[PDB]
This record gives C-alpha cells, structure tokens and sequence, in this order.
RNA sequence: AGAGGAACCUAUUCUCAAACUUUCAAUGGAUAUGAAGUUGCAGUUUCUUUAGUGAACUGUCAACGUGAAUGCGAGGUCCAAGUGGGCCAUUUUUGGUAAGCAGAACUGGCGCUGUGGGAUGAACCAAACGUGGAGUUAAGGUGCCUAACUUCUCGCUCAUGAGACCCCAUAAAAGGUGUUGGUUGAUAUUGACAGCAAUCAACUAGCCCUGAAAAUGGAUGGCGCUUAAGCGAGAGACCUAUACUCCGCCGUUGCGACAAGGUCGUAACGAGUAGGAAGGUCGUGGCGGUUGCGUUGAAGGCUGAGCGU
RNA sequence: AUGAAAGUAAAGGUCAGUCUCGAAUUGGCCGACGUGGGAUCUGUGUGUGCAGCGCACCACGGCCCUGUGCGUGU
RNA sequence: GUGAAAUCGCUGGAGUGGAACCGGAGACAGUUGAUUACGCCGACGGCGUUGGCUGCUCGUUCUAGCCCGACAGUGUUGCGUCUUGCUGGCGGUAGUGGGUUCGUGGCGGCUAGCGUACGUCGGUGUGAAAGUCGACG
RNA sequence: GCUUACGACCAUAUCACGUUGAAUGCACGCCAUCCCGUCCGAUCUGGCAAGUUAAGCAACGUUGAGUCCAGUUAGUACUUGGAUCGGAGACGGCCUGGGAAUCCUGGAUGUUGUAAGCU
C-alpha cells in the first residue's frame, strides 16, 4: 500500500484555470526596503519645501 | 461546439430592493423610470444605491455634510445621501444644509433645520432636480466597521495588522507565542 | 505524406532563386521540371528538391515564375524513358523504366502506378530523376519493344461484358468469344 | 527527493567561461546603476557574497535600491498561479544593464525629435509607428548573364 | 491589364515579371473544439476562429 | 595499432563517457515596447560632492499628445462546499529480462461523457450534447448481413483453409530454379547457350511459399470472395453523427423598450459526477388571518377526459 | 488605546517673528493633514475636450497616543 | 366503519421457437371531438426562405494542333542521296482551330423541406342517432 | 613616426627565434654616510650619473605554434508541429518550420582614452 506517489500533472491546468496573475503597478512606488539614510534626507527634503 | 467559457456569463446584480419596505420598492420604481427616461448617470446612481443592502450604506456624520457645504461653490447645493444622516456631538457649529436623505436622526434633523437648514426626501429630490442638478452626492466610510477589521491578511502572517477573533482581551488571550520574540518568534 | 493524387498528372515548369542580400546582390536562378496534381503541390516540391541541391529553403527564397506545361502534339505516340531513384523497405534503389503514351505527363502517371502496383512504393519514396523520349530502336524493354511492329495483330480472347442498366436476371446466354 | 541547498545543480551555471577565469575587470564597478534601471542578473561564480539565487539567474529585474557595493532589484518569480514581485539584494558583480529599456529610451527619443522637427518646420505629422515587415512588392528579374540552370534530382550513389 | 502587360513584356525579352506577394488571406477552421494544444488553442481564439466552418480575413504579415 | 627518434620522446591511429568537455542547436524561459511619458523652469535636503557637484523629491509650474500585430471591458472584497486512492495515451525517461509491472516530465483525455466509426471495448479516430425539421459533411465506408457501386483505370498474387485496414489483439534468424520488376558484369550475328536468336552469372525487392506445435467446436465480425468481395497506385459518384448551415419552439445570459414582483423585443448560447446557488399557483402537517365547499354526499379508495418539461 | 505592571493616554497646517540658532521659543489665522487617481456635481469650449470642488475607496507620505532601544539637555 | 398493495381464483379477448420487461416510429383494435361564412382535415397553384440535381452561352488565363518551310531520323507503301508514309524538335499563323482556367459573368430545365404578399377547390360537421370526417391510440 | 605615467577592452595583445632602435624617456647602471630591510644593499630602501643599448622595452621579420575572423562541412547532423504514414520490430522517409559543430581551406597578428614630453 505505498503512498508517496508525487506528480505535478494537473498543476499548470489549474494554475491557468483563474488567469496568471500579474503583479500590480504601483508596487514600484513604494519606498520600502530602502537605504535609511536615504529616507532620512528625502524626509528632511520633503519637510522644508516651501509650496508657495 | 464552440470554444467559449461560460463561467463569467452571469453577473450577479440587484433589479429591484431586496426590502420588502413598500415605500422603498416605491422610491426604486421612481427611480428607474427616471433613470431609463431621463438617462442620467446620476439617477443611476441613485437607483443603484437605493437597491444595494444596508451594509454598503453606512452612516453619514453632520460634521461632513457641514465640511461639503462649507467648500467654495457648495453653499447652495443640495446635499444627496443614501445613508443615514446622524448627530454629530463634536461639532460646534451647523451651517446652513439643504439636504435629501432616507433618514436622519433625531439630533441631525433638530440642528438641521435649527441652523436655517431644510431636509427632502428622495421623491421631493426627484421634482427639485429631475436630472440631479446642483447636487452634492455623499456616503458614509464602508470600510469602517468592525467586521471589516477582521478582514485581510491572516493575523499570523507577516507584516499583518488584522484583528484576531479572541474570546476576550488581555494578557491570557493570544498573546504570548508567536506575538513577541521571547515566545518562539514574532511574525 | 506526397501523393500522386488525380488522374494524369500535370507537369509544371518553375523558376526560382534564393533572395538577394547584400553580399549576393545578384543570385543563380534555378529552374525545375515538376509533376504534380496542382501548382501549389508543383511549388513545395519545387522547393524540397531544391533545398536537396542547394543551400536555400523556402524562407530565404522565393518563385519567379511558375508555368504548367501542355504537351504539343497529343495526337502521336511516343516511348517514355523514366530514370527514377527510390525507397524501399531495406535500400535505395535506381530504375530505368519504359512507358508508351501520347503525353509525357501520361508516361509519369503511367510510372508512378507501375511503381506502386509492382514495389508498394508510395509516391513520397520516389524521384523522378528524368524523363525523355527514347527512339524505337533505343528502347530495352521487352513489354514496349514487343509493340513496335508494323503488322501487328491480336485478337480479344475471352471477352466477359458487363450489363449496365437492365436487371440482374436474364434469359439470354452469354458469350465470351467473338470472331 | 533531491537535496535543497542554496547551490544545487548550479554547477555550470556558477562556473566561469572557458579562459574568463581571474581577475574581474573594472568596468563591472564603473558601470552607473540607478534606481528605475532594468538589469540583467548573470551570477558571477568568483564572488560568493551578494549571490542571487539559482531561481533568478538569468532574469530581468528593475532598481528600487543603490547601496554601497549591491543594489536591490524587484524580479518577477512565478508561483503556482501568480507572478511574485520578489526583492533581492544582489551586489554589482552579478548584474549587468539591460540594454532592451536603453533601445526603447532611444526611440522615444528619436521620435520626440523627429515630431519637433517637423512641427517646426511645418511638415505633415509624420509616421512614428513600427509596422510589421510587409510582403514582398513587385519587381522584375532579368536573366542577362544570369540564365536559368535546370536542375534535375541526383541518383543514388553507393558512398562506401 | 497592367498585371498582364506587364507579364508578357517581360516575357517577350526574357525576363521575369515577379507580381506582388498576397496582402490578405482568407481562413477557415477546420477542426473540431476538443484535444487542442494550448497554444494553437489560443492563436485560434486570438484569430477568432472559434468553431468548425468559421471564417475571418486575415492581413498577412 | 603500428610508425619516426624494452621503456621513454615525437607526430599519428581504432573505439568510447549518466556523475568528460573547447563548441553548441530546435523546442524553451525572462524583461521592455510612452500620459503613472518626454523636454525644459524653479524650489527643498541635515544625504553626496572640492564644488549645482550629484541623487532624490516638490510645484494647482509650461509645451508636446497616445508610438508594434491580433483579440477583448477591467479590477476589488467577503462567506463557504467537495477534493487531498487516480488511471490512460503520443513524445522524453529511471528500475527491471520483461510485465495489462514500479517511478517521473510536457500536453491531451477518462474519472465527470453521451454521440458517428474501430464487429465488441473508460481512454483509439471523428466530434462534445436543450427539443424538433431540411440540407451538407467528419472519421468510417458502399457483394449480402447493412444505408451507399458486384462503378471506372493499371498492375501483382494461387497458398492441400492465401489475404484482407491506427491503437489491435504476436512473429524472427535463415531459405525457394514460384512468379514479377530492377542493378551490375559478361558473351552473342567475324552467328551466343542445349542436342547429337538472344544467352550466362551474381545480386536486389514486391506478392506467394517453408521456417510456423496445444489442449470444449470457432472465428479478416459472419457468410463468402480468386481479371476478387485480396495486395498497391488512382478516378467518379454515393451513404452516414447529438458535428456544420438554415428554419421553428423552450429556457439561460447580455442588452433594450414600455406607466412593471409584469409584459415584450433582440443577439449569442444550452455536456456534467462530487459540490454550490436559484425558481417551484411541486407535494405534506400545524398556527394567526382570509376564501369557499359539504348527508342533494367530505376525507379515504379504484379508475376514463385532459393540463404541466 | 497601549504596557507584564506601576502607569500613561491620541491637533496639527500655514504665515510671520525673537533667538543663546537650538532635540529652542512667541503670535496671529485656519483647523481634522498633504499628494496622485477618483462616480457624480459646477464652469466653459467643441458624441468629445479643458478647467474647478471632490464622496466612497485605493496608493504613496506626514504628524499624534502607548511600549521599548539609543540619546540629550531646559 | 372504510377496505389499499403484494398474492390469488373465475369469465371473455389476444399472444405464445432457450427469458420477460423497456425507448423511438407507424399500423390495427379502441377511445374521443365535430358552428354564405367559420371550424377539422386534404389536393393543386402563387409568394417568402433554405435548398438539391442538371443544361446552354459568352468571355479570361496558359497553351496548342490543322496548315506552310527547311533540316534530322525511320515500327514504312510502291517500284534505295528513290518514292509514298510516319516521327522529331526549329522557324512561321494569314486562315482554321480545339484543350485548360476561372468570372463582383448572361439565359435556362426538373424538383424538396419549412412558413403563409395569398389564391382555386374538394371531403366532413350546425337536433337526433347512424354513417362520415378529425385527433389520439 | 615615437617615449613615459595612469588606464579601458583583456592573446588580432600570448609564445619561440632573429634584425633594427634617431630624440625624449624607460632601463640597465655606480655607491651604501643617512632612512629602511635583509644570512646576503640579490630583493626592498636611500645618495647619485662614470658607462651601455648587452639585456629589458618598442617596431619589424617567420609559406612559425597559439589566438581571432571568415569559407567549407551543409541545408548535412539534430530538431517543433502532422499523418487510419512505410515497417514484425529496431527504425525510416514524407509534409510543416528552425538549423549546428569538427576535419580541411583562406585571411588578421592589437585597438584606443587622459596627461606630459621627443621628433
């Protein structure tokens, strides 16, 4: 009674069923995972601009 | 045969209110006579939000009719909300709103119409504004309820601020392995 | 596979040549003798034997002209030369074969049933490597040599007529000799 | 099952090119990277710190970060049914430009410029559009000093 | 007539008239809907060819 | 394995590698192809530089105006079922002598699925399904079973049970002076072989024959078929699907018209196990109300005329 | 709301100053933050464009409360 | 009280070759309906729609043959660089002139299903009843 | 036409043998008090200019080895998709598209940037 039985046969079929879905595009705009002395100045920019 | 998918052929929508409310079947009969007739996207609007169900109309807060008013131009605009109008306790000051709503309580209506306001129905809107003239169209937040809390990523995955289903709150009740790092980890 | 599908087959005369580049601005043009049930059948073996002899495919090539070829004088008979390469289920083969016929177009097809009838050979196993008119003189088969006889003769032996459009049943006694 | 080490199977992909062995040249480090570029990921077996995984060898990846002596690139990696925007932090020598953004940067360019022109000089608008290589047009080819050659099917030669 | 005038000028001194390569084709489907590879599957569909004795024209390119 | 200067050196040579490689495809993978863009002007920074030097950001800044093909409306959230024994096939592939064996890769199927054909068959070929009709076909076929030709052309084959159509329902090494074609080398009219006018030899490959033995009586499906009703190349026509075209009706979906929890119009569409939803003037028994019938015959029971998919 | 707890507990934007030029201070105005996209609404050209106010919602940020590490002083 | 189904006996009808039942399509038996115009049915014409089979006729493409001329050859008649035939390419096409290809071509003939721009007509039914007609079966 | 310092690509630049080398320069070179480092002033370090192109280095030469490029190999090998394709099978061809690599043959033997200088 063996019962390991591994296969991938049915796998692309049900990955496309839904559609491959491709990443958004705002995920560039995010400033995550950036230098932090980098965001420490672009804050300090941001902070002092005059708008008018 | 042909190569079609018909998984997506039926889109599921209201045609008519769910409520067995008879002025509410009314209001939505109106409103599609109007909306067919006088082909307008804002009777459209209306229509639809007259038949959606009472958890995508959230109430509406007097302070944010008196912010809409208060904009350079929406002085004399007639405010239009499907959602129920409540007091607000900290706003000081109502200025004058002219507005056409389903329901507003109590509170609101008395400062309403104390602050020189006036208050409409939806069929007196339909004969001020056939076409939604002058109008000011407005919901409550539909995101902020406490179910919607619950709702995202699990609450024990990464970077997850999702509020957990607890019995109760308070140091006993999830809070101890896998919440800081001197239990297993922290997520 | 190719199949000598029709009755008859036509013959084609096509003209081709490899497309100009920059470093060939003027290429050799080739030009093939092919027997084929229509043109479109006449360009693609065009371009297999071609590919076979040169370094061309289809892709960087293309058909100046291709023309069906009508035989001039139906109305005389000749004897056909066909020098033939082919497949068989072990080896490759080289046959010279001889046909009678007003066309040559007429001898080919003639060939092309002798090679399935006698070999089992389809047509996608064999090359017409040529085909000419041999004299009487020339020729070295005995079927074809035993009709180039001014007086000859022969009778029908045993004649079996088939009825066409009356009933199965018949009264009437048949007949297989006629003098 | 197979073994799940971070280099396995890699073992021509990390090696280096037959006589590229040695020192790495310097363009590698003169080489400007800045955030929004797209990049190449090519492992460089000779630096084993800042390695991208196996998965991402060979894959396109844009900028988000510049650090000292690395830059953090977001990649896309399929995962079942969805594309992953996945971000890793690789150093400069297993990156190189991608040279597909600088052509289209380019033509852009030249469009802008070729629109400019002849607005200015007033010209009609003129086609900016890449169009699919149509058919052939008609010409005519002539057989001086280029006569046909008849070509006939070869026999079969016994080549011992 | 120009297609043949020019043709049979050609012709007269020798040469060869070579005409314009087909700008549009007509396609029809053939084969049934079931046992389909992916990919043929979806450049039926792109071409809207999505059933048996279904024509388009197509502009060849 | 020799060669040139027993080993050794030099230049070669025969045959090779899943855990060898200079070189290296086809299929394959990835990214980009404009308004969320391009040019400037004019500000911010505590970052960076010797430095407006850069990097980045900001502005109700100014101008420019959609930059491959084809197709097509797109995106978001929530709640939850069943499943978590698979099997088959072309191709690739590991163990095994093999297996209707065990294990993998891509894709398509059966499972969940009927329909025409393969005599029969889960998977093969064709083709997927509302309910009817006319026409035309796919694969397969047309001597009779059996709808459709003992239809037309050329060959080959005689077998003391020949052969006869994907999967497929077994056949080999080796042979034949059976017959039919071809290849090569010879001799021959200064008359070739046999006996006191073509011939000889060696090969080759079509069909046929030998190799070819099993147990209830038995299988090209059967009968039978021999210038075939067999084998190969072909031609006309013809037959036949739940497929294709057109016509009617039912419903679903999308869209639309109408002062309506409704009617109507229009285009496309309709497979289904496990499972999920919707509609039910489908059915059953109470309660609060409402509408009526009944000893001139209720419930129950047996069963003709109808209605509804 | 947050911390194990003692406990603490959610108002800034902009403009102008003084300055011991700083991890300072003062005063007005506005008051639930900024930007981009936003059905609808408003104005104005010519089905379409431009401009303005922008719901819900999304994206990117900014501040405020609490715990904690670093780190100061007034 | 009512008095179901299974099972069983009798009378009449009908079937009955190693199962019986069942779906589709008719026939029979049987059941049932039936007010000049109108119902229930049929036939022949017209029109619409989708067709099936089958002829002429113009033209288009690519091409001849017949016919003429010389040359080369020979499965050759009659009586030898003979003649008559016949073949091959090559050069001519005036005239004559068929194959092949198909046309955003022109003119026909026969005929089917479905529906009714609609016509010409018949069967039946207006008390019963019988018969007839129609539908189911 | 060159030399040097710092390079970029990293053999068309390497390797072997040989010829030539104007001027700047590079180099070899002389000395070892001092700084500095060694068993050793050989290397490294410091102070110099008598001498030499001998070597390094540069240019050039070679039916040179290597490297690089091209032709051929060859539309071959291999390969995508198709067939109620041939064959007992192993396998084979055809249709539809992609399409190599050795042997062998021919050619090339560094290109170029900043700074300073010679001619």
């Amino acid at each position: 009674a063996k019962s390991k039985n591994h296969t991938n046969h049915n796998q692309n079929k049900k990955a496309h069923r839904n559609g491959i879905t491709k990443p958004k595009k705002h995920i560039f705009l995010s400033m995550k995972g950036v230098d932090a002395k980098f965001i420490k100045n672009l804050r300090f920019s941001r902070k002092n601009n005059k708008r008018q | 045969g042909i190569d079609i998918n018909h998984k997506h052929d039926r889109v599921a929508r209201r045609t008519a209110p769910k409520s067995e409310n008879p002025y509410l079947r009314l209001l939505s009969k109106l409103y599609a006579f109007l909306a067919r007739r006088t082909g307008e996207k804002f009777n459209a609007i209306v229509l639809k939000r007259l038949r959606m169900s009472r958890r995508n109309r959230q109430p509406l807060s007097l302070a944010k009719l008196a912010r809409a008013v208060q904009k350079a131009g929406n002085e004399n605009k007639t405010v239009v909300t499907l959602s129920t109008v409540t007091d607000d306790a900290r706003l000081y000051t109502v200025p004058k709103i002219s507005v056409a709503a389903l329901h507003v309580t109590e509170g609101a209506r008395a400062r309403i119409l104390a602050a020189g306001g006036e208050i409409i129905t939806l069929d007196q809107l339909a004969l001020k504004s056939p076409k939604g003239e002058n109008t000011v169209f407005l919901q409550g937040p539909r995101s902020a309820r406490e179910a919607e809390k619950h709702f995202g990523p699990a609450p024990g995955v990464p970077h997850s601020h999702t509020k957990p289903y607890v019995r109760s709150k308070g140091r006993k009740f999830e809070r101890a392995r896998g919440r800081r790092a001197s239990r297993a980890y922290k997520n | 596979p190719t199949k000598a599908l029709g009755e008859t087959l036509n013959e084609y005369v096509v003209v081709g040549r490899k497309i100009p580049t920059e470093k060939e601005p003027v290429t050799p043009i080739w030009k093939m003798q092919i027997f084929a049930t229509n043109h479109v059948i006449a360009k693609s073996r065009f371009w297999y034997f071609v590919s076979m002899l040169r370094r061309v495919k289809k892709a960087n090539g293309e058909i100046l002209s291709i023309k069906q070829v009508f035989e001039k004088n139906p109305g005389t008979v000749k004897n056909y030369g066909v020098w033939l390469k082919y497949d068989s289920r072990t080896g490759h083969h080289n046959m010279y074969r001889e046909y009678r016929d007003t066309t040559v177009a007429g001898a080919v097809t003639q060939c092309y049933r002798d090679m399935g009838a006698r070999h089992r050979a389809q047509a996608d196993r064999i090359h017409i490597l040529k085909v000419q008119t041999v004299k009487a003189e020339d020729t070295k088969r005995a079927g074809i040599k035993m009709f180039h006889d001014a007086k000859i003769r022969f009778p029908l032996p045993h004649r079996v007529t088939k009825r066409k459009n009356l009933s199965v049943f018949t009264t009437a006694r048949q007949n297989t000799h006629f003098a | 099952t197979n073994s799940k080490g971070l280099r396995r199977g890699t073992r021509y992909m990390f090696a280096r090119d037959f006589r590229k062995h040695g020192v790495e040249h310097l363009s590698t480090y003169y080489t400007q990277y800045k955030r929004g570029d797209l990049v190449d990921i090519k492992t460089n077996g000779a630096f084993q710190k800042g390695m991208p995984f196996k998965a991402y060898h060979g894959r396109t990846g844009r900028i988000f970060n510049v650090t000292r002596g690395a830059v953090g690139i977001i990649v896309n990696k399929r995962v079942r049914g969805n594309i992953l925007p996945k971000r890793i932090n690789i150093r400069i020598e297993h990156i190189k430009p991608s040279k597909c953004r600088t052509d289209f940067l380019n033509r852009v360019k030249s469009n802008d410029e070729k629109r400019k022109a002849a607005k200015s000089a007033g010209q009609p608008v003129p086609a900016l559009k890449r169009l699919p290589v149509a058919p052939r047009g008609a010409h005519t080819v002539t057989t001086q000093n280029n006569e046909p050659e008849l070509l006939a099917p070869l026999r079969f030669e016994i080549v011992a | 007539k120009e297609g043949l005038r020019l043709k049979r000028e050609a012709e007269a001194k020798g040469d060869f008239y070579v005409p314009a390569e087909h700008k549009v084709a007509f396609v029809v489907r053939i084969r049934g809907i079931n046992q389909l590879h992916p990919k043929p599957r979806k450049a039926l569909q792109i071409l809207r060819l999505r059933q048996i004795n279904n024509g388009v024209f197509v502009k060849l390119n």
